[PDB]
This record gives C-alpha cells, structure tokens and sequence, in this order.
C-alpha cells in the first residue's frame, strides 16, 4: 500500500516527519492487511496552499491507497487507525483547529504491476 | 424491522450475552474492558435498530480499542495454536468468533442501506482485540 | 474537497500561486456544494517533465478535485467546467506552443473516509 | 494521460529523471493508445520517506498513469506491463536490498474531464 | 426437508442444548420449569421437522409460560442493565437470545409454509420468560 | 471471499472454539480426541477458504472418526433424553449442534462451488461422535 | 439399500465374503440412515476380468444403491465407510496394489416397489 | 429394457426360474411401452448374502428394469407395481420370516446408448 | 470406469471371454479419457434368460460401462459406439435369429466416489 | 388449495361422474367393475385433496386393474373408429376423460411429490376402459 | 380476446351444452329450472365476454338458486358418500355438476385477474350446489 | 411430446370420443359425415403428435366442410342448446371442438405447426352447430 | 432457422472448408480419407440443418473413424507435446483439427438445446482425434 | 464499445486477412475483384465500428457484385469443397464471409444499422462460390 | 469446464495452429520468433484451462514482446490492405485469430477474474504480428 501524507507549511507537529512516518507504518502493520516490507509511506510539505475562501488555517491531509479486494469495515479501520495517528501527530498551526483527514482509496488489481529490481 | 436489520440486531445481543458470560472469567482489568465493550455495542445496536437515525459509536471508541489493541501485541508473542488453552482464555475465542458473525451480519446490512460502516470497524478490531486478550491468559 | 493544481516550472501564469488558489476556492465555494472550511486547495511546480515525444518546448497544468461520493453527473461536470476556466484564465503561456490545461474530478469513497479536527 | 513517478531521494537511476521521462513517453506513445502531445508526465523525489517497520535502508519508485476511461483490462495490464519494465530497466539500484518498483493504472471519469487550450 | 425447515429445527436443537447447559447453573425450581421447556422444544421440532403433519405443543403450554412471567414479573423491578450481571444470569441471557434466534427461523417457516405460528408465540414467550429469570437471578 | 465460503469459515471457527472450551471439562482421552478433532478443523478450514486450492483432511481422519463411533456405540444404551444430562455431557451438547450448523454452512459450499464434500462427511461423522460421548459421560 | 460386492476371483481376503458382508451391514446400519431388515448385501465372485491394458491385477469394487432423497454429506460417509470395511478387509492379491472402490447411487424413489410375501 | 431379477439361494419360488422370466416379459409387454423383441430378461441367484444384521434367516428377491429415459413417472410408477406383483406372486416362501421383493425402474441415458445387431 | 459385459448363455463369441476383454479395455484407453490402470472390466455369462414372449431362440450381449461423471455428450456417445462396434464385431452369432448387442453409458456420481488402494 | 391440487379433484370429479353415467350401458359384470373403480377413484381424491396426508389406494388396488387387464387383452383382437356400438362409446368417452385427469395428477405429483400410485392406477385405468370398450364391440 | 375470458366463454358454453343434454332426461318441473339456468349462463357469457362492460345476472337470479336450494335441501337426506349417478337421469346432472364447477374454476380466473364476474361465480358456486341436490332427488325419487 | 403437444392430442381424442357417442343419435347421412370427421381428427393427431413430421389433413378436407355448411346454411334460419336430444349430442361436440382448437391453436402459436388443422377444426365447429339446428327444425 | 443450428451449420461448412485445402497437401491415401470425411460433413450438416428430419450419418462411419484412429496410433510415438505445425503439411491438419473442435462446440450446443447431433457430435470427436493422429505421422515420415 | 460491435469488426477484419491470402493465388482479374473487395470491407468496417456515425459501402458496390454474379453465373454449371488448391482458398473465403454476415446481422438487430453491409457480404459470400467454381471449371 | 473456458482455449489452439502454418513462411529470425510464442501460448492455455491453477506466462514474456515490438516499430514506416505478399498474408491472418483469442480471454477474466497478464500478452502479440507483416512486405 502507499501512503501519502500532506501537510500544510504552517503545520507543526509534534514529532518529525520521519517519526510520524514510521508510527503510519507501524498502525498499518499492525492492522494485518499488509506485508511489512510492503507499507510505503512518504511524507509532503505543502508551501502554496489555501482553505477555504476566508484567517490563517493548516491541514493535514493522508490518503492510503491499498489493493483493491477489501471489505468496506477494513478499510473504514484502516482510514480510522491512520486519521488517529495523524490526529495526535499534531501540535497545532495557524489560528483556528487543524483539520486532518485519511482518505481510503482501491487500487485496480489486475492491471497493478509490481517488479523488484 | 427490514430483516438484516433485525438479523444484525439479534446477532449483536447475542456478543453483548456472550462478553456477558465471559466476564466472569477474567480478572479486574480485563473485566473493566468488556463491560466498555458491552456498553458500546448497545450504542451499535441502537444505531442500527433505528437505520442510523440514532447515532452510534463515536471515532474515539474505535481509537480506545486500536490503543488497547497495540498495548496487548506488545505483550503478545505466537506459532500457531489451537482455540482454549485454557478454560478462560477458551471463552474469549467463542466470544471472537461471535464478533466475526455480527460483523458479518452488521456488513450486510452496510452494503445495503449505507449506515454502520464504523460499527463494522469497531466489530473487526474487536474481534482482534478479543484474539488478544485470549493469547494474554494463555501466556500470563 | 481536495484541490491539487499542478503547473509545470516554464508555466507562466498571469498571477501568483497564492491568487490562483484564491480563486480557484472561490469558484468551487460558489458551486453550493461546499463549507468554506472545507475547500483545502494546494499548488504544486513540476522540475521535471515532459510532454509527448516531440522535441518542441511545451508546458501544462493540471487540476484535479477531489470531493466526496454522493453527487450527481452535471454536478460533477459543472465542477470541472468551473475550475477549469478558472485555470485557464490565469495562464499567460509558456513553451512554444498552447498550453493544455485540465481537470479531474474524482469521488472519494464517503464512508471510509476519515476526519477530524485537532 | 498522466504519468507521475514517485521516487525515493536514496535510488539511484541508470539514468536522469528527464531521460526516464522521454522514455516513458515513448512506451505510452507505442502503446497506440494515446495521442502525442497528450501524454504528459512528471518525475518527484521524496525525501522524507519510510518503507515498512524494520530498520533497513530502502529505495522504491512508483508510478501512477492516470488514463480517461473507456478501456479494456488487456489495455490496461498492457500498459502497466509497459511502463514497468521501463522503470524497473532505470534503476540502478538504492538502499541495502532490492528496490520496489510499481505501475498502478487507474481510470479517469471522462464524462466529468475537462479540458482547454490557452 | 426444505432448506429453512431444516434450518429452524437446527436452531431449535441449539437452543435445547444450551438451556441443556443452562439449567446447571440454577436452583431446583428454575431447574424443574427448563426441563418442561427443553421438553415443550422438543414437541415444537416434530411439529417442524414433519411440517405441520406432527401435532406441536398445545396451548396450554403458552399459557403456562404466560403465567410464569406474571409470576416474575412481580418480582422484577429494573434501570437498564447489561447482560450477565452474575454467571447464572449470564447463562440465561445467552439462552435468551438464542431463542429469538429460533423465532426468526420459526417465522421464516411460518411465513413460507403457514406452520408453527403456536410455536413462535411460544420461542417469543420463552424469551420474554428468559429475560426475567435471568433478572431475579441478579436480583436474588 | 464469495459470500458462503466466508461463512462457512466463519461457522468453523466458531465450531473449533466451542470444542475448544469443552475439552477442559472432559477427561484425558477424550481431551486427546477433541484435540485432534481441532486439528482436523484447521485442514477443512483451509480447503474451503482456499477454494480447493489447499487440500484437506485425507480419508483416514474419516475413517478415524468411524472407528471411535463404532468403539462408543458399543458402549451406548438409549430411550429418549434430553440434552445436558451432566454439565460436561452439556457441552458436547453444544458441540454438536454446531457442528451441525457448520455442516449446513459447508453442504451450501458445496452445492454451489463443488468443493468439501470429504468435509462434509467429516462433520456429519462428527455431529455422531459428539452426540455418543455426552452420552457416554452421562452413563459413566 | 443394496449392496453389491465385486471381487475378483484372483483377490484374497483376510475374511470369508459371509464376514465381509456382516461388517458391511453393521457399518450401513451404524449410519442410522437405514433400518435393520432393509439392509440387503450381496457378494460377487468374477471369474473372466481384466484390468487396463497391461501384470496380474486384482480389485474389488462395491455398488451401494440407496433410495434418493439424502444430501452429498450422507452419500459421501456411506461411501467413505464402506470403502474403509471393504479395504480393510483385503489381503492382497495380483503383484500389485488391490483397487477398492465404493459408488454411491440414488435409486428413484417414487417409482421404486416394495413388497413382503 | 433390461430386466435383472436377483434371488437369493435360499428362496423358493413357485415356478422355475425359466418361468418367472416368460412371466415378466408377459407384463413389460402388456404396457405398450415396449418391443417384444426388445425385452431382455436375466435371472440370477446369490449363494453369498446377508440381510440386515439380526441372526435371522432371511431370503429376498430384488428385480432391477432398466428402460431408457423419456417416459413419465406413472409409466414407471406402473412398470414398478407390475412387475413387483408377478415377483410377489412367485415367491412360495424362504427364510424364517416373509420375503421382501422389490422393484427399481431406472432410467438409461438414451442418447449415448448403442444399439447394434449382428 | 467399470464395463460389465453381459452375455447369454447361448451366444457364440469369436473368441474367448479373456480376449474380448482385452479388446475392450484397449477400445476404452483409446479414447483418451481413463487412465490405464483403471479400467475395469468383467464378463458375464447368463444361463437363465428370455428375450421378448416369442418362442423363437434368442442370444444377446449387453454391456454396461460407468465412467465418472463431468464428461460431455459426444465423449458418452463415442465411447458407447467404440464398444458396441468391438462387441458386435466379436460376435459369432446364436439363437435362430440376429444377436442384438447394446452398450448403456453411465455416469456415476464423482464427490460420492470413494477409492482407495491397498 | 392450491392451483393444481383444486384443478386435479376436479378432473378426478369429473372422471367419477362420467363412469357414473356409463355404467347404466353396461352389464352386471363390467357395472360392478366401474363401482369399484369410482370408489378407487375416490380414495385417490381423498389422497390428492390432503396433500398425501390421507393415504389413497394400497398396491392391491393397482394389481386389480393389471389382473383385470390381462383378462380382458386375452379376449380382444389388438385400429378402428371410437364408439362401435352405443354401450362402447361411452366408455371410450371415460378413456379420454382418464386421461385427462392423469395429465392434472402429473402435474400435481410433478410440483408436490404425491400420487406416484395415482397416476399409475389412472394409467392403468385408462388401459382397462380402452380394453373394456373394445370388448363390447366385439361381443 | 384475452386467453382466460376466451377460455370461460369456452366453459361456459361447454356447461350450457351439457345442461341441454340433461334437460332431455328430467321432469316438467326440473326442465324448467334447467331452461332459466341456461338463460342466465347466457347473460354471464355476455359479461365475460365483454370483460364487464355489459350487465350479467342480476341479484335476483342468485337468490332465485338459494331458494331452490332450500326447497331441495328440505327434501335431500344423506347419511355418507353416494357414488355418482344413481340412476340414468341422476348421472347426467352429476356431469352437468361437474362441469359447473370447472366454469367456476376459470371464471375465477377471470375474477383474479380483471375483476369481473364475482356474481358468476357466486352464481356457478350456488348452481353447483343445486344439480347436486336434484340429483339426489332424483336418485329417492 | 412437450406439454402443449400433450394436452392437445388428448382434446382431439376427447373430441373424437364424443363425436363417436353422437353418431348414434344420428341418421345415415350425418353418421357417414361424422365418420368423416373423426378419420380426419385422427389424420390431424398424427401431425400434431408429431410435430409436423407426419403430413395432416390436405386442403380438401377444409373445401369438403366448407361445401357442407353451404349445403347445411341454406337450410338454416337465439335458442337454447339441445332443442331435441339428438341436436343436444352434437352441441356437445361443438363445445368440445372448440376446446381442441383452443388447444390447437396453443400448439401453433409456440411451434409453428397446425394452421390447417386449427382451420378445419374452426370450421368443424361451424358444421357441428349447423348440423344441430337442423336436427331441430327437422 | 435457429441461431445455434445456422451457427452450427456455419461452423461445419467452414471445416469442409479447410478440409478442401488440407487434402492438397497430403497423399494419395489421406486424400481419400480426407474426402471421405468432407462427404460425412455434409451428411451431418442435413442433419443438423433439418433439425433431425434428414437422417445424418449411420454408425458406420464413427466405427470407420474409429478403426482408423487405431490404425495411425499403432504409428505414432510422442513422448511429449509437440508444437503443432511441424512441416508444412502436418500444419494443415492442425488448423483442421482446431476447426473440428470448434464444429464440436457448436454441434454440442444444438445437441444440448434440442437433442439431436449426438451422433454428429461423436463423429466430429473421434474426426479431431484422427486429424491430430494424422498431423503427427505426416512429421514422423 | 459493444459487444457484437466488435465481434463483427473482427470477423470482418478475420475476413479480409483470408481474402489477402487468396488473391495470391488468382490471376489479374479475379485479383483486381478481390482488392476492390477488401477495399469494400474495410468501408463496412468503419460503418460497423462507428455505429452508423460514418457512411459505409454505396448502393453502387452491391450492384457491382450483382453485376459480377450475372457474369459468372452464366459461365458455371453438388461437390465437395476445394477442388484444387486455388479454388479452396475462395471456399474458406466464402465461409468466412457468412460468419462476418452472421456477426453483421447480430448487429442490425440490436442496433439497426449495416442492413446494406449484410447485403453485401451476402453477395459476396455467392460471389466468392462462384469464383471458386470457375477455377476449377477452367 | 465452464462454457468460456473451453471456448477460450478452443480459441488459443486454434491461434497456436495457424502460427504453426505461418511459421513455414518467414524466416529464420522469424520462424524463431513464432516458435517462442507458441510456447508462451501454450503457457497461457495451461493457465486458462486450470482456472488459474497452474501458473502461466511470466512478466518477462510480455516484456519480450514488447522489446521486440520497439525493435519493428523503429524499422517499420507506420494504410494498406492485408496480404502484400503471400508471407505478409499468413501473418495478417496470425493477427486476425490472436484477436479473437483476445476477445475469448478477455470474457474469462471478467467472468472469472484471470488471465489478465495473459490478455496484455495477446494483445500485445497481435501488435508484434502486425509489424511483422509489414516489415516482410518492406523487405
């Protein structure tokens, strides 16, 4: 699976990117839907963003693309698990709440290909 | 009253009595866990029974049992094994395999009327999380 | 919604980032089918390209929203339609020829998705 | 169609993100699937990345070609195939063991799509 | 031997064998009405299985279970409360949800072959019965 | 992952645990023949999970159970009873009637995917052999 | 149900075919599917038989016809437990392994007569 | 068709075996439903039997016509009962206890069925 | 598959039980459809037999092979022809009329089907 | 009550009330005959009406219809027109009408399960007419 | 023109035939009964046919059959099963009877699935009801 | 036979039977035309029974009725069935002739087979009810 | 008229067809045998196209089939697979052979539809198994 | 696209491949009547392809195979296919272009577009026999 | 056993026959070409007629085809009709059949969810013929 996790410059957490990254990969291991060397991960700063239309605001955005061939309350989990993650990665940022989501996304499964070089 | 929703409804009371038996045969700790877990399956039932009028189980309840979840791996070290190592750890497994039935029951009725996706999440890490505990008994 | 605008480093845009995500927002806000709060727009540069085979110099940019399932076709293509004048009035050029400009518009599963506020 | 390949800032490649780029190109172009000028690709290197749990230096480099929809899987796979072998052929190596590389093609609502020339 | 007549008496043996457990668990009085239960299950499984050919319990057997739960419900005042409050009570919620188990099968036979409409009324006694014995257990 | 082969595992797990819980209320032998009826489980389980792609349980373990059925009728002399004549004969009681359902569960795959017909023998054999030893824990 | 047994004449068995075909009954009967008296086994002696192309070989093969009206479970066991009685009951023959086979068939039920004089 | 009727040794018949024969062909003719020269009959005694599992001694007579497929259940229904009655008739006796007879009709598959003549 | 030849006592073959036999075991290997050891088969000779009402003498051979089910109408009808040509062809002659000789093709239930070896 | 089942008595019903007329043309012998055969025809309603709950006619009654049979296929030359003589028409009519009840009684045992000795009696039944009337012409 | 009204009309003739037959074998007073039921068939035919669009039997013809069916019921006395056709003239109304019913079988049908016709065959019910009787009377008379 | 196939070989022989009933009550002439009639019945069995394999009734079997019932409607001017007991047999027959066209025509419409022999049966029933009314005024 | 037997029909002629080219491949012998089977072909296609109401072939011909396919096996020796189209002229009895069991699968659904061509579809059986045979002794000689 | 939309553009393109083989084995004449056919084919293609977007074949190609039939049918007089080598190539031809007329028909009824194109492989399915037939006549 | 199965692998011998015919035509490079993917195709029916039981061609098969595919394209000048020469023909009629292959594939794995590897191999094969074709009739 691939995840990736977006967040905005004005974004502080708690932690480092690189730990935030292997607490993702730690929760999604451990979620038994997943090889351990599978779990690839990578973490973007975003310096050009917006929200909304009015304030200075931050976000965190995840998405985790898996495998298509899942059922609707793993993948609720799974979109679960990381959003907690995420959430208490955050310190804070800009002057309102911090908005993070997870999305959970399938992946064709016959047409994905995969070579190990 | 569609008949999934009973279905569900039915197999949901029918985890609650069995957790219900089960802990009798654990110590203080464990028993404090299941009776959260009691009182969060009447939150699912009533969601459900109602076709999500009423709501159910918040997005923290999912959270306490993955945090619960990641503190029994720690602890938790298997090859494979076979169901009841011990007596107490034996009523666990029922109540897992019991978990997995009203998931099964709680994701026909997601799949068609769109309501419990989350009582579905929370039914899939409780039946890991009743796997644990079960290995814990057996272990401790 | 996500919007993600990508441009390529030669794209030469007749306003900053910071407008253009402006008004892409607004545009999308206008739709009726948003929260203010909830329009989260991010512009991205691209270093490394490429367009087609052809040795002519070209540049691009490229949108795509993504917004919850639930909605229907002539939302979904007056969405794309919006952003993508939006888009298309901000480029002042670049390359050697037209510049292509495109949107996606993309459902996300709802009930799978995840959210929440720190 | 878009092509966008993930790399990690440890793999090393055969050759530069603009040569893998051009040849990329070329695969998709041969393919007969889609026209010149349309196929629009772009390289990114992360740096901050984490594969897996264990503590094991590792690279990998991934790919998504997004493509309007309308084919069939033959097509698809094909074109999966196709970019795969290109990628996998640049890299020379990374990390201390084997580099992943993958190919995911995914479909592009096309009524939705929009598209204009500036 | 239609799929759902098959079915309901494979519940109804179920539900025999585990108030077949249950009944260990309580006093002589509470013993002496489970084995005129297990005993009333049995009548309503040859009146399934044989559909509708083998005369199923009378109704006199309805009654009866009617005026036990008067009789209990006199002596039984809850607010709500989770299942198992005791291990003997556990016993008897487990028994009770299996019963409305039964009924649904019974009702799927009903509705489709116009039998047991007796016997569902009295699984649906049997788990209001259920319910309150387990209730004076805790209480008692 | 097709409807009926998730159930059927699902019914088999269940199975598995409920022997599971049992066999600490039986004696050494009999601990040791319910141990080797969970193994045996496991192998059904991967045949029919996998779609016939894993092979099962071999004609020996049939030919196994009929053998001990035929040691226990030897020792078996039944009227009618009724179930759960002794707590630990109960059960096997429950046992049995869940073998029962994951027959039922296991013949539906079966009929549609025409795979377990072996392990639908087994379990057949199996509701036989669980009914024989409540009765011989009864009696002794 | 009927029972038929084909043994050819090159086959030893451990018993006598009266034994045989007692073990069988009591197996049939020990299902529980049938009654006592109905359970009619018969067994076969064949002089002029072949086996493939090839080496003297020898086998044994049963026929059991039941009523119809029983699952796949049922005809599967009886097929399985007769084949078990039947094997068990080989000693050798030919200078390979005997085959032993048991078919389970359904006999119509509607149409099938029964009489006692 | 094809009638097998199988005794057991210790059976008695009223008539020989030869007999009983003629007599069956007699009633699968009278049904219409056949050829006369088509009728096929066999009778076969068994020295090695066993009937249930009681020290009794037993004798039983067991017929088996098979008839290729496409007829309707009353005409089998009626073969069945026809010929059970001419065995039942036939039977003097046999055994310590009364003889059980019985008929199965079965059906032949009848496109793949050869038929030649020499 | 098992083939059970059934033959009148009456009736005059080429040759003996033994070779006729073979000859079918090698028919059936022919077709592809069984392995070689697994072929089956037996003669029968009938001493008590009638055919039709006439009084006229009559001889018959009739075979019967059962082969596990799964396979499709051509490959049952093949092998019924395969069969009746050898026995027909095996056939001297008896009775005061032509033989008629007849092969029925039947499956057996295959997950029913219990085989071991010894 | 169910579609086929009411269709089938019906027939049956039917059947009985034409054997009914006929047997006024015929003689002291064959007159006996058909009482029995509308009896017989009764304990086949009864049997159809339940749903097998009642149990209809024993083996005795088939193997009376096929001893009857042979008596009679021993005195009849066995194409010609239906209704020879008045007497013969009129059984011919209770052939055809036989006939028709067994169709209903298939069905019924083809969606129940039950008459399998039905329809074989009304087989057989419409056998004996068909010889019976064919035997008046003669004599 | 639709199968199930075709197929009454059918019936019913078929009824009407058989009762044409019958009336040849009864009394002045039992013709003349026969006579009015043929009549009012007609008129139900012309319902049925019509698929309801013009008038059938009216209220009066039914209960013109229930006191006939009183009349004779105070003279029928019947302790078990009767075999039908008694005697020449009674057989013929048992097949007359018999019939009735199977007009009734597919007037229901027609009733089911267009809604017409519930007066026929209340009408075909109470007739069926009086051939049986009168041809019980027949038989003690 | 499929059921169709069935259901209408039993009406045409039902039908036959009752015609074979109605002869008696005849006098000569309509006996022949009635004898007739079931050896054309029985020609349309075969084909029906068949399904088109065997040849049916010819065209001359339809002009034969045809010419009848002119020769039958000349002599012809609401009444009830059965006038006289002998008009009543061939009433009967008349509403039997229709049910085997009712079936008939069922096996036409699924199998393409017996257009004839639903004509000839059409007009049988118009020659049937003819011969009625004149046994009445007769 | 009916799809599958137009289809089947199709399928046959298109097999006489290549049949047509084979046997100017081949020798003397296997011309005639290749002859004889284009003329059995078309047996099986009256047959087929008359919906059984044109007798096709008498069993006479699957026994000749079948005593050719002996013939040849005694000649044919292969340890494993072989790719089809060893010389030029075994490969046109491979292309025959892939068509003779698409004339299988064509005829078997008319077979299982309306029951008739089982002995057609025997044929066209054992005829694949003789043009695989044949194949295989062209190569080996 | 659908289905038989693809199916029948496959045979047709299977069609012309076999029609490419053949004309290699014809003289100038029947050569230069088989390119103008392939060239016909490929013009049914894109009519079939395109769902009657783009015009197909003209009125005037199907009475240039009519004409070319006259031509023919007055120089030819049951045999087996192939009777030499060039005239079995028209044969495969010519069954090959009924299967491409069954896939087009399949299409007119579902979507009621190529009846001219049907028209024509019907033609040319009796065209391409009667080729064959004049090669082994000459 | 399914119905698309069968139809399937009728279908990729049938292919397989006709490479078979054309190989007799083409040269030695090329003869050796078609040999390799006879092979492969034979893999692919293993694949198809096991269900997806049996492994079937591996990743480096399609890779080859496409290598060589490249290796035309860059000598080929990519309308004309079919059959230039009577090599070229044979070729074309090759593609022709590996697209009515494709076509019976691509109904199993929709229907069973297998054979996609084995799809884009036949595509793709039917592109390599294509080329193949054109470069007989160039040279």
């Amino acid at each position: 699976p691939h995840l990736v996790i977006e967040a905005t410059a004005n974004l502080r957490l708690e932690t480092s990117p690189g730990e935030l990254l292997e607490q993702a990969n730690k929760a999604l291991f451990a979620s038994g839907q997943f090889g351990e060397a599978d779990i690839k991960s990578r973490f973007v700063t975003l310096e050009a963003y917006r929200q909304g239309t009015a304030v200075e605001r931050a976000y965190l955005h995840a998405c985790l693309s898996i495998l298509d061939g899942r059922d609707i309350a793993t993948r609720t989990l799974l979109g679960a698990s990381l959003c907690a993650v995420l959430a208490e990665a955050v310190a804070g940022g800009g002057e309102e709440g911090v908005q993070v989501s997870v999305e959970v996304r399938e992946m064709e499964r016959l047409s994905y290909a995969k070579r190990v070089v | 009253k569609d008949s999934p929703i009973i279905e569900a409804n039915g197999t949901l009371d029918e985890l609650t009595s069995f957790i219900g038996e089960a802990k009798h045969y654990v110590d203080e700790e464990m028993k404090g866990i299941l009776e959260e877990i009691q009182n969060d399956i009447y939150k699912i039932m009533g969601e459900i029974g109602s076709k999500g009028k009423i709501e159910g189980i918040s997005e923290e309840r999912i959270a306490w049992l993955l945090k619960l979840i990641l503190r029994y791996m720690e602890m938790v070290n298997l090859s494979f094994v076979l169901p009841g190592g011990t007596l107490e750890s034996a009523k666990l497994d029922v109540c897992r395999t019991i978990a997995r039935r009203a998931l099964r029951k709680v994701l026909t009725v997601t799949r068609e009327f769109g309501i419990g996706a989350e009582a579905a999440a929370y039914l899939l890490a409780l039946s890991d999380l009743l796997f644990l505990l079960a290995r814990v008994i057996e272990i401790e």
